[PDB]
């Protein structure tokens, strides 16, 4: 029954604003508050603060005061998160959690699933494709560059190559998503046979092909 | 302020392995203690509630104690999607604080990596970038250290590295390491090699090329 | 003129086994309050219904006054006052968004100030007393209530009288004394896990209703 459901994804720019929601139900608003958490990748869970539903009265820590403000529409059951002046620290996903203080059993039962917020002076811009070419076995390549916004998804000969497969999760550099992805085959198939890296940008609509050649 | 520290921030575990994760108060925080798990999925669900109470629809499996100022969390016989992270919290006075987290994941027998480097390609020396691209593929446990060398000297500006969380398949990790540079500083040097230092061997694995080939 | 707190007869903090946050929140911001209106309907004999809006989060348009008696309902039916009290809405109970809250009723017209009055709260701590601060009111009759909240919510923003968790107090009490005569109210829950906010603040039913000009405020506290 109880379920906080939090809006979708946002790609704002430096100095813009942006607010999140969460939407709670199955319960009376007002008998508990509501929590935000940041998720930085690849670091640790750090608190922002909680704004209490009855009275109004907002708790902030003190690294996010005056850019992180909470907000509310009671009527709504909804609770807002607004940030103000974007910077790329602040990419992030985003967690609103139920404070039930009526009970001692009701500190953040219920969680939000998370927003996700991507600073980035990018708009959108489709990838370049290269190739990678160079014992029983052989690693070949496809480098996927100067795109935006995730996601791109990569493919080796249309999903035939399911196996010897890594990609790579992207990193944001200079405001363009890189990313990488290696098939390893035997090297009695390949120059031989044929081998494609498929790269897809559903943001861009665009499928590009690139077959790894022997080099000149 | 209270600090939380959370250790280890990293486990090594298996199927049916008992558990335990510590966590410490820098000040007395008497059963206001909560703890948390976030899969890889993203999600996030309470575990255990008031330092010892177990989070009503969280396995049996699960529990939590205290121990004077040291709180911990127990997992009896682990399961595959257990191998999650794990964060403790305090909310006995503000601001309420995160311990720094432990991260669970499988163990298995050591293995080295296999390192593969690649020029940059025609098609992007045409638009005037460089990138020089080095796999590292399929290696435990997943500490790793790249060094690239170009002329033989350290080389640490313009690298971007990937790790791919640990494979489903076989338990192992793998890193993508890239260098870019411009078509005019490229065109400038002659050997590139990308060195990689793991703890199954002393000696770097080293692989390199020059670009007058 | 009722006797003081005998030993034992305060609440202690420290027995109250559930989150302080659920008394916090009756004496922080947000209250009732409106000026110059009439009751516009009646659910019981000893309540009376206004139409309130609530400006900062728009909790509640209807607001229902609930008295000790029938008296009480009748002398202020349909004749124009002014409220302010502390509301709650956890089992609030009547027949668009609503409220339910204690007394806090006093006649409008002819209780006006022109300009507003002080009154010094005197604050003990462990029977010394280490300060005191000042609560404003315009009307000439305020209710007991009103100036109850204005000491509390000072001491919560400034004392951390009250906090998520627990209190940095064991005991406490708010006296109030109009000439000869006192009275006093125990600023503690009760003891156990859970805070029946509405049984809280029947306290506040019978109206009762003091001098601006006469009143002595005072608030005996206990550390740990």
């Amino acid at each position: 029954q109880i379920q906080l459901v939090q809006s979708g994804p946002e790609l704002k720019k430096p100095g813009e604003t942006v607010r999140i929601s969460c939407k709670a139900s199955g319960y009376i608003f007002t008998i508990a508050g509501i929590q935000w958490v940041q998720k930085m990748p690849g670091r640790g869970l750090r608190w922002i603060g909680w704004i209490n539903t009855h009275s109004g009265v907002p708790e902030y820590a003190e690294e996010f005061k005056g850019r992180f403000a909470f907000s509310l529409e009671t009527s709504a059951r909804t609770a807002y998160l607004q940030i103000s002046n974007l910077k790329d620290e602040d990419t992030a996903t985003y967690f609103c959690a139920r404070i039930y203080y009526g009970n001692n059993g009701g500190v953040m039962d219920y969680w939000g699933q998370g927003t996700s917020v991507t600073v980035s002076s990018a708009k959108t811009t489709p990838p370049s494709v290269y190739p990678l070419a160079p014992n029983s076995m052989v690693t070949l390549g496809c480098l996927v560059k100067g795109y935006f916004p995730e996601p791109v998804t990569v493919t080796w000969n249309s999903g035939s190559l399911s196996s010897g497969v890594h990609t790579f999760p992207a990193v944001l550099q200079s405001d363009l998503y890189t990313l990488s992805s290696s098939v390893t085959v035997p090297s009695s198939t390949w120059p031989s046979e044929t081998v494609t890296c498929n790269v897809a940008h559903p943001a861009s609509s665009t499928k590009v092909d690139k077959k790894i050649v022997p080099r000149d | 302020d209270i600090q939380m520290t959370q250790s280890p921030s990293s486990l090594s575990a298996s199927l049916g392995e008992r558990v335990s994760l510590t966590c410490r108060a820098s000040q007395e925080i008497s059963d206001y203690l909560t703890w948390l798990q976030q899969k890889p999925d993203g999600t996030i669900k309470r575990l255990i509630y008031v330092a010892s109470s177990l989070d009503s629809g969280v396995p049996k499996r699960f529990s939590g104690s205290r121990s004077g100022s040291d709180y911990s969390l127990t997992i009896s016989s682990l399961e595959s999607e257990d191998f999650a992270d794990y964060y403790c919290l305090q909310y006995a006075n503000y601001p309420w604080t995160f311990g720094g987290g432990t991260k669970l994941e499988i163990r298995r027998a050591d293995a080295a990596p296999t390192v593969s480097i690649f020029p940059p390609s025609s098609e992007q020396l045409t638009s005037g970038g460089a990138s020089v691209v080095c796999f590292l593929n399929n290696f435990y446990p997943k500490d790793i250290n790249v060094k690239w060398k170009i002329d033989g000297s350290e080389r640490q500006n313009g690298v971007l590295n990937s790790w791919t969380d640990q494979d489903s398949k076989d338990s192992t990790y793998s890193m993508s390491s890239t260098l870019t540079l411009t078509k005019d500083e490229y065109e400038r040097h002659n050997s590139y090699t990308c060195e990689a230092t793991h703890k199954t061997s002393t000696s770097p694995i080293v692989k390199s090329f020059n670009r007058n080939e | 003129s009722q006797p003081d707190p005998k030993p034992d007869e305060l609440h202690k903090s420290s027995k109250f086994t559930g989150l302080m946050e659920n008394m916090k929140v009756l004496y922080d911001d947000n209250h009732v309050s409106a000026i110059n209106v009439k009751s516009i309907d009646q659910f019981l004999y000893f309540d009376l219904i206004y139409s309130i809006k609530d400006t900062k989060l728009g909790n509640y348009d209807n607001v229902r006054v609930e008295f000790k008696n029938k008296d009480l309902a009748d002398k202020y039916k349909d004749k124009y006052v002014d409220v302010f009290g502390a509301n709650y809405y956890y089992q609030c109970y009547f027949s668009k968004r609503k409220t339910c809250m204690y007394g806090g009723v006093t006649e409008h017209n002819g209780n006006q100030l022109d300009k507003y009055r002080s009154i010094t709260v005197r604050v003990f701590e462990d029977g010394k007393n280490l300060l005191s601060f000042d609560v404003q009111t315009n009307k000439k009759k305020v209710t007991a209530q009103e100036l109850d909240y204005l000491t509390r919510h000072y001491l919560v923003k400034n004392k951390k009288l009250y906090e998520f968790n627990n209190s940095p107090y064991e005991t406490g009490y708010i006296k109030f004394i109009e000439n000869e005569n006192s009275f006093w109210y125990d600023m503690m829950p009760a003891p156990g896990d859970k805070f029946d906010q509405s049984k809280y603040l029947m306290m506040y039913n019978d109206n009762k209703m003091v001098d601006s000009k006469d009143v002595k405020i005072e608030v005996y506290l206990t550390t740990k």
